[PDB]
RNA sequence: AAAACUUUCAGCAACGGAUCUCUUGGCUCUCGCAUCGAUGAAGAACGCAGCGAAAUGCGAUACGUAAUGUGAAUUG
RNA sequence: UCUAGCGAAACCACAGCCUGGGGAACGGGCCAGGCAA
RNA sequence: UUGAGAAGCUCAGACGAGUAGGCAGGCGUGGAGGUUUGUGACGAAGCCUUGGGCGUGAGCCUGGGUCGAACAGCCUCUAGUGCAGAUCUUGGUGGAAGUAGC
RNA sequence: AGAGCAUAGCUGUUGGGACCCGAAAGAUGGUGAACCAUCUAGUAGCUGGUUC
RNA sequence: UUUCAAUGGCCCGUCUUGAAACACGGACCAAGGAGUCUAGCAUCUAUGCGAGUGUUUGGGUGAUGAAAACCCAUCCGCGAA
RNA sequence: AGCUAAAUAUUGGCGAGAGACCGAUAGCGAACAAGUAGAGUGAUCGAAAGAUGAAAAGAACUUUGAAAAGAGAGUUAAAUAGUACGUGAAAUUGCUGAAAGGGAAGCAUUGGAAAUCAGUCUUACCUGGGUGAGAUCAGUAGUCUCUCGAGACUAUGCA
């Protein structure tokens, strides 16, 4: 399967895919939007806050706050799948960030939604040698 | 006699920008109350015979040559005596095999090839 | 050119005949040539394939490699050749199929019926 | 399966059969888990046996691959070759010259600069006139060069690199791919003039050793550690990958040693595929073929030559 | 005179062809090796898989640190720092 | 004024199933021939396979037997 | 009432500050205007 | 002086709105007989693309990317031959809308 | 000190389902006032559309 | 090509109305989609023959599609009066 | 009061040969489970639905997950052919990059800017000599096909 991100080869990344998931498309898009760019462990804690009603996902494009749990539950497995796929590669866990996420419309058979997630690393090497 | 054109921009169909079911191919607007057909200000132009180019320059590329479509290597040979006015256009489906035969023959013949660097690759 | 009105020249009708043919009509559609020295020995050109016939593949990825015909798979017009196999995912061997008009028959399985067939078509052993 | 021609039937037949295939695959996985958690030795033996296959493991057997034990015959042959002056006590310093094809453009002139960036002490002379490659190599022999690199560019895209070893060394002809400039690399860095540190990996076969040997001859023998610039040449399924990086070590928990370096790509970044190795200066027609790849034979993806 | 006129032009125009054929042969003009759409695609796909199975960053990582472990440098290189060299000393002993 | 939001354009991924290629189908014309049933027809239902989902085939002699051939395959 | 979960149909050229005059409505687009964040 | 596709080439002058309507020349699609000793796995047809051109225009030729088995220029023959509408037929898809709500 | 006849085309006209779409039908024969099937391409000065 | 700057330009088709005003039809995209086939008549032009004219009802024939092509007997039609 | 062949009809039945015919919204209502599902008390009505690849080689195995599935990995010429399978258009939606964004947008002219392509070419000609050549040239010798000489050559010398 070919993803939508120029990264996510074996460089520093692991993937995960969801196909025809039985969740409302609009909810998944808003859930995906807020968690993009956050740390992987930070995103896990935030998702727990949503379950515990400590934090609410903003609704920007599809409008304010809400506490969906089904869409977050779908994302929990994908993120768990994401780190499980990271381990198989053997990456550096403590620096995982959610580099990419995308929710796409599915066949109209309930409105399902494909979900993809890409975890990555942030690095900087000092040049020195001045 | 230089290659000078009375207009560069193409003639687009009226309202062809708004719709997508409407094609950009120029169609004469026959609408009875069509003000754009009526040649008002701020409207678009319309093809007229007044827009024709010089008859000694029609079909002429900006460098002065008229494109001539050569299918095989037989066709590139008959441009032996019009190499100063015609340029051997290579057909789009001519394979890379005969495409080199056409370009090497045309180079020695003295004629100009327009798409001589397609599907091929040089090696030194 | 065909001249008989008993024969047809139809892509639709001839393909209907080819893939609508039963096994006793498919046994002639699956014929094989004979090796040049054996072809002239019996003075016959081509004979229908048969189990336990020693053949050599002439075309395809398996060109040249010889063998016998373990079983003739009539319903898809294929010949199953021993040791001419393919490595599946699970390490087993899914033997590829070769069409009967590609291989060449080197050593026939001499049955009583085959001998009569040879001498029936103006041939001899 | 495929026997029944109706479209909607064969979908229902597959989906029913697919669900059944997943169901019994579930129960055999579960009972395997139940018995493996009961006896950890069963898990140990399964892991030590059920190693997934890979192209490298399923590679076809060829006899040219050298063993880990260094063979004396190889060293006897390679101690007096063309590049031996760079490997003997002479320690020749190699100077490089980079040229282009006849009347090329400015695309190469902004990629050959990146090439020159990774190659300190390497001149460049844009090809002018009716001079051919077999004449450049003769001229560079008396000028004081060692190897000669040409970046062929056509249709305003560079595609082939041919390099010869002066004065009569073998000539190699690679076809570049995915050549990305330093700008088109995320988190790129600015490189200095420090001498890069070569690293050559995965060149097991004999022919690959020679191609690796020539590339080693292409670099200055004395690296500058203080600049800690690294140039990587890695061969995997014949696709030689050239990359540049800057490495600074950090404390990494995952690596059992405890230390692991962060990397920042410097540019350039491109592939090569060894199209042909020639003996003598590169002549397209009248050269001697050390190796010319048959394109139909490479289709056996488990077979390699480098 | 029209008919003799056209023959002289053709003789003129054919000679220039023969001349140009000669000079081009003299010069060592480049060959034109064509491009195949099947080999280009297959090599494009086989490469992408190799990058995935090359593991560039990992391979350069582990072998470079083993080069540091073996110590191809002098007593202590200028690239390494004392904070991590202490773990180098502990690991190597 | 940036973000958010709104807008256009490009890359990429979904969505959709047009286009193109064909094709054991349809339609059209010509041609040859004469053949159902109280000796139970056409039709219907119930059965029957080493296992059939439809589908054909078959009738407790059931996806047919006898006989004449062909001569080694059926095939998930 | 809120929070989840499940979720339409109608409608749809395109829009949407007015002020006046704009002769045929003109305001929903034109010109003078202000507004316009 | 080569300028006889005499259906050619050449010279001169004036002229140019347009509904209903009349006349003329062309462009394009499927297939048909002839033809290009035509093109095609070294890539046909198709498709997308801010690549390059040609024509007043209908349209055309070509580069790149996909693509994988057919196709075309010319002279004639032929017709189920050209779409923005028909509260058009069929399929698809949005806003409305996470709304009415359950 | 006859100028037609025949074929092909073009435009025109008259019929034929007659450029396309749209008016309650009615009749025959059936099914359990209702409903179904055909005759039917029943009927229009009218309506909407009629393609480089 | 996107964008900006200055100048500009009332939604298209139909119908209505001198004209508009209008009232309609239009959520978007793809594909399908409407002077055709035939007998009669008259006209113009092209062709063959010309006081003639028209083989194809049919018969003869056609070995390589033989439903084609090729050939003509007795009438007959329309002209000639 | 009666019979009677052949010439003639034929949208059915048993077969057959073709076509300037349609090419999956077409051609039958049906290229397939087609009068089939399904609708209706009933008579009747009645669809949608073709294409992986040469070969199934249909994805072993490892791993995460309750599974479904995902990630590694494999097959293949190609997985931009993974059974939601030929090509994969438009509408339409999501992500990213870009510029723009005071109640529209929209397009047209003229440019500018950013971004990007068009195409580059002294090179050949003429003249001078030397050097080796060849021939359509020999104060030259043969064969072949044509119609003496016009070709294609085979020797031999290079004036």
């Amino acid at each position: 399967v070919r993803y939508s991100a120029s990264p996510a080869l074996e460089t520093k990344c692991a993937k995960a895919r969801g196909a025809y998931l039985r969740t409302h498309f609009k909810n998944s898009r808003e859930v995906a939007f807020t968690i993009n760019g956050m740390s992987l462990k930070k995103a896990f804690i935030f998702l727990d806050n949503v379950k515990e009603h400590k934090q609410a996902v903003p609704f920007r494009r599809f409008n304010q706050a809400r506490w969906p749990v089904k869409s977050v539950k779908f994302f929990y497995d994908l993120l768990k799948n994401a780190e499980a796929n990271a381990e198989a590669k053997g990456l550096d866990m403590d620096k995982l960030i959610i580099k990419h996420v995308q929710v796409n419309a599915a066949p109209k058979q309930s409105s399902p939604s494909h979900i993809e997630i890409i975890v990555a690393e942030e690095e900087e090497a000092v040049p020195k040698a001045n | 006699v230089n290659i000078i054109k009375k207009r560069t921009k193409p003639f687009k169909r009226h309202q062809s920008d708004r719709f997508k079911r409407v094609g950009e191919s120029w169609r004469k607007p026959r609408g009875i109350d069509s003000c754009v057909r009526r040649r008002f200000r701020g409207t678009i132009s319309m093809p007229k015979i007044g827009y024709g180019n010089n008859k000694k320059t029609r079909y002429c590329m900006p460098n002065g040559l008229k494109a001539f479509l050569v299918r095989n290597v037989s066709d590139v040979e008959l441009l032996l005596m019009h190499n100063k006015t015609y340029a051997a256009e290579i057909a789009g489906n001519v394979s890379a095999r005969k495409r080199v035969e056409i370009v090497e023959k045309a180079r020695a013949l003295g004629v100009k090839v327009t798409n001589a660097g397609a599907k091929v690759r040089s090696q030194e | 050119m065909k001249f008989s009105r008993d024969v047809t020249s139809s892509r639709r009708k001839q393909r209907k005949a080819h893939f609508g043919a039963p096994s006793s009509v498919r046994r002639v559609l699956m014929s094989a040539p004979l090796s040049k020295e054996l072809r002239e020995q019996y003075k016959i050109r081509s004979l229908p394939v048969r189990r336990d016939d020693q053949i050599t593949v002439i075309r395809g990825s398996n060109k040249g490699r010889e063998g016998k015909i373990t079983s003739v798979y009539r319903k898809k017009f294929l010949l199953l050749i021993e040791r001419v196999t393919r490595e599946k995912a699970n390490g087993a061997s899914a033997p590829v199929g070769i069409d009967a008009s590609k291989v060449v028959i080197t050593k026939l399985h001499l049955d009583k019926d085959r001998k009569d067939l040879i001498v029936r078509k103006g041939g001899k052993v | 399966m495929g026997k029944i021609k109706n479209k909607i039937v064969r979908q229902q037949q597959y989906m029913k059969a697919l669900h059944q295939k997943n169901k019994d695959k579930l129960e055999r996985r579960k009972e395997r888990a139940k018995e493996e958690e009961k006896d950890p030795e069963k898990k140990r033996l399964r892991l030590s046996e059920n190693i997934p296959a890979t192209i490298e493991s399923k590679r076809v057997y060829d006899e040219t691959i050298i063993e880990d034990k260094p063979d004396e015959e190889l060293q006897a042959e390679l101690k007096d070759d063309e590049f031996s002056a760079y490997f003997s006590e002479e320690r020749k310093v190699p100077k490089l010259l980079v040229t282009t094809s006849k009347r090329a453009s400015r695309k190469c002139y902004d990629f050959a600069s990146e090439l020159l960036d990774c190659f300190p002490n390497a001149e460049f002379r844009k090809r002018t006139g009716d001079i051919e490659v077999h004449e450049i190599a003769e001229a560079a022999a008396k000028r004081g060069y060692t190897d000669l690199l040409v970046l062929n560019e056509d249709r305003k895209k560079t595609n082939a690199l041919t390099l010869v070893h002066l004065p009569n060394g073998p000539s190699f002809y690679f076809t570049l791919s995915n050549l990305q400039t330093a700008k088109e690399i995320s988190n790129h860095g600015r490189s200095t003039g420090h001498i890069p540190e070569l690293i050559i990996n995965n060149f097991s076969t004999r022919l690959g050793m020679t191609v690796a040997r020539a590339f080693q001859s292409l670099f200055i023998q004395t690296p500058q550690i203080q600049g800690r610039q690294v140039v990587t040449i890695h061969c995997q399924r014949d696709f030689l990958f050239f990359r540049r990086h800057r490495y600074a070590f950090r404390e990494k928990s995952n690596m059992p040693d405890g230390i692991g370096t962060g990397l920042q790509e410097l540019g350039p970044r491109f592939t090569m595929r060894l199209r042909m190795v020639q003996k003598g200066v590169w002549d397209r027609k009248e050269g001697e073929v050390f190796f010319e790849s048959n394109a139909g034979e490479e289709s056996d993806r488990r077979k390699f030559w480098l | 005179g029209r008919q003799i006129h056209r023959c002289k032009q053709r003789l003129t125009r054919l000679t220039q062809y023969l001349l140009k054929a000669r000079r081009l042969a003299l010069k060592h003009q480049p060959a034109l090796i064509p491009i195949k759409p099947k080999q280009a695609h297959r090599e494009a796909s086989r490469e992408r898989k190799a990058l995935i199975a090359a593991k560039l960053e990992k391979n350069i990582e582990k072998e470079l640190v083993k080069r540091l472990k073996s110590g191809v440098y002098g007593d202590q290189p200028l690239n390494v720092n004392e904070e991590i060299w202490n773990k180098v000393l502990a690991a190597r002993e």
